[PDB]
RNA sequence: GCCCGGAUAGCUCAGUCGGUAGAGCAGGGGAUUGAAAAUCCCCGUGUCCUUGGUUCGAUUCCGAGUCCGGGCACC
RNA sequence: CUCGAUGUCGGCUCGUCGCAUCCUGGGGCUGAAGAAGGUCCCAAGGGUUGGGCUGUUCGCCCAUUAAAGCGGCACGCGAGCUGGGUUCAGAACGUCGUGAGACAGUUCGGUCUCUAUCCGCCACGGGCGCAGGAGGCUUGAGGGGGGCUCUUCCUAGUACG
RNA sequence: AAGGUAGCGAAAUUCCUUGUCGGGUAAGUUCCGACCUGCACGAAAAGCGUAACGACCGGAGCGCUGUCUCGGCGAGGGACC
RNA sequence: AGUGGUAAAGGAUGUGGCGCCGCGAAGACAGCCAGGAGGUUGGCUUAGAAGCAGCCAUCCUUUAAAGAGUGCGUAAUAGC
């Protein structure tokens, strides 16, 4: 709101009666959450496959865990890829070409950045040094046992 | 594909002309230049006119699976019995009757070929029914 | 934006531009810069 | 005067007055910890206790031995080799430390602190 | 890096030359006991992994993703 | 063509061209505010680090870096080295073989020569000449050398917001 | 014909192998230690171990050193007149 | 175009050539002028369709001859 009407705009609300959310979902955001298969680390091999499918928010070795987010999906649907591994060594043989594969870092922060791209339940799990944001359950499997849509 | 439940293993290569030209619902799409095609190919253009055709209202066939195409080995240096059965398709060379329907009613049917062929392999071209024919 | 090949027009008017043996397709939208040269 | 691998010395808060930079944290072609200068480092000797470590840091060039040759023609050598080690920014790590004075390290600067602080005999 | 593989309920797991979805254990209701184990009937729960094609309809036959799959590699 | 003979690896040292250019810039494009990315066409100019382990080039890893490219030339280089290499006999076992002997299973050692003639390159001179015989100062067509780049600081957080 | 015991194991036998853990280490397919699903160990052509002794072969680390970051000048011998 | 002086798939208001289509001097097209007409005003959605928001509508009067409105769009609408 504040960034339509550029800080000229205020509007506050309170309850008129007690409705039943309607049929519709209030959002429920735009560019699924890419969230984590496992704890372990970032593995350039593993980040360089599904990179084109949207963005990344941790690096390498970054070892996150399971339900911690590591970028968002280049549509609306989620998923929980996984890599390390970055897979594999090695040699030989032999050589000596080739490729080299790099990739971009974040696209990192902010909070302030990252906080706001919830949604259902992404907890941002924030420490005296550092940001993370994991949804309400990591477990992927486990997300499905609270949806469970109709009827 | 389909060349099912042939009865040989294969055939030989030559080329030059055949006798494909009729109509058969006024939808089609002619070889010109060729020679034999990927049964798969084909399946190509299948889909691609399919698809395009608000994907239902049928499309009719043309040419066939037809032979056996074989690169033998796999890499290695030769002098196999050539045996090894591999690619099957047809065998179409002097701008031939490929005939497709659907109801497309436009050059709509045409994207559908334009596409379809375009891609398939050889100079090519497409009409409809054009000098009718009278058999017995 | 370039492409040794393709170019069919797009913007829905977009410009058939003849330069220099250049299949150059000018349009009003940057999208459409088709430079086929 | 100067080294890559290097078996330097130190007296911050070291884990040991000693440790081997790899090389020069200058423009990308190092070949010499020089003096008053900064680069990069694990420890090589031991250390009681102390929060500091056998990690690595990187830090800045103290003494050298081979020609310190100053802007004033004003010149020195001392038998002696060490730095003290940094942390991030350079703010230098310990709080104190066993040496002294003389322009090149000043001069270079970003460290006053390391400035006032190794005054006096020694 | 080519080459296969598995993806099915709460977790481990099969399918006339498609048209139907299952035991097991968790499990709650019993039969049972003195009460309980064990055992025997019953409930339930189904994305049949995401796409594109074949068909009247595909969990299944094909195309692609998917953890997953055994393997290729002297100058 | 080559068996009257063409030294195969790895590396060294001196490298030379190439662009599908990595860093460089010039760029239109963005789902481009800024910044920063990412998306193609142009252009080789210079540039295109140290170690680790591995006989391995490839590779994986440490630390940076503007960056730390792909590759042409018998995978450049023995008439210029190196020679761990795989590839003469040993002996080793692991493995086949009735065993003789054997395994592109492996592991320990394992006698790389070179007084240049030619054209070629690096230099330095002797000629004979660019129609008086001379001492010395020039101008160059044309050819050769070097054209990189950091990070900080300057206008810097008013561009975007 | 029974069907490998005891000890022993990725080894002068593990190709999948830079096996996996651990240690060493800024980093290590290298070796030491573990594990042991032993491509294909085993007692008599010995098996496990075993101090001293090896111009044994391999892995650390202290010491030292133009050996290495290029080396730079120097003397003696041919090269050259 | 330097094609001469190797190349395909395929792309195109290239060049020139057909053998063909628009000419209502009831004087043409790009260039021009002005009007861009009243029922056109839900059908859902109407927070808005009252052509310029989605599931089709295919009628009428009416003259510059008539847009069941091809298009810049938001809150309909309003303007091109």
């Amino acid at each position: 709101f504040m960034t339509m009407t550029s800080g000229t705009g205020l509007l506050y609300s309170t309850f008129s009666h007690y409705d039943d959310v309607r049929p519709g979902e209030v959002g429920q955001r735009q560019n699924g959450v890419l969230i984590s298969n496992g704890q372990g680390k970032a593995v350039a091999f593993a980040l360089f496959g599904l990179q084109d499918r949207g963005k990344l928010f941790l690096g390498h070795g970054a070892e996150v865990y399971e339900g911690q987010i590591i970028g968002i999906h280049s549509r609306s649907n989620d998923l929980t890829v996984n890599c390390l591994t970055g897979k594999k060594l090695t040699n030989m043989r032999a050589s000596g070409a080739d490729e080299a594969v790099v990739l971009v870092p974040p696209i990192r922060m902010t909070l302030e950045q990252a906080l706001e791209f919830i949604d259902d339940d992404e907890l941002v799990e924030v420490t005296p040094t550092s940001i993370r944001i994991r949804k309400r359950h990591l477990t992927e499997n486990d997300r499905r046992r609270a949806n469970r849509a109709p009827k | 594909r389909m060349k099912y439940r042939k009865q040989q293993r294969g055939r030989l290569k030559g080329a030059t002309k055949g006798g494909d030209y009729v109509a058969f619902g006024d939808y089609g799409l002619v070889a010109l230049e060729p020679a034999w095609i990927t049964a798969q190919q084909i399946e190509a253009a299948r889909v691609a006119m399919v698809r395009h055709f608000r994907r239902g209202g049928k499309i009719f066939i043309r040419i066939f699976p037809d032979k056996p195409y074989t690169k033998k080995p796999l890499e290695v240096r030769m002098g196999k019995g050539k045996g090894n059965v591999e690619g099957y398709v047809a065998v179409v060379k002097p701008g031939r009757v490929m005939f497709e329907v659907a109801g497309v009613t436009e050059e709509q049917a045409m994207e559908a070929l334009r596409i379809a062929g375009h891609k398939l392999p050889i100079k090519t071209k497409i009409v409809r029914r054009d000098a009718y024919d009278e058999a017995q | 934006m370039k492409v040794r090949a393709s170019v069919k027009r797009i913007c829905d008017k977009c410009k058939v531009i003849r330069r220099h043996g250049r299949v150059y397709v000018i349009c009003e939208n940057p999208k459409h810069k088709q430079r086929q040269g | 005067m100067i080294q890559p691998q290097t078996y330097l010395e130190v007296a911050d808060n070291t884990g040991a007055r000693k440790i081997m930079c790899i090389r020069v944290l200058k423009g990308s072609n190092a070949k010499y910890a020089t003096v008053g200068d900064v680069i990069v480092a694990s420890v090589k000797e031991a250390i009681p206790r102390g929060a500091v470590k056998e990690g690595d840091v990187v830090k800045a060039v103290v003494v050298r031995t081979k020609k310190e040759v100053k802007r004033p023609d004003g010149s020195a050598i001392r038998f002696d080799d060490n730095a003290a080690v940094i942390i991030n920014n350079q703010l230098e790590p310990r709080g104190t430390r066993v040496f002294g004075p003389v322009a090149r390290e000043l001069r270079e600067k970003g460290f006053m602190k390391i400035v006032s602080l190794a005054p006096e005999v020694l």
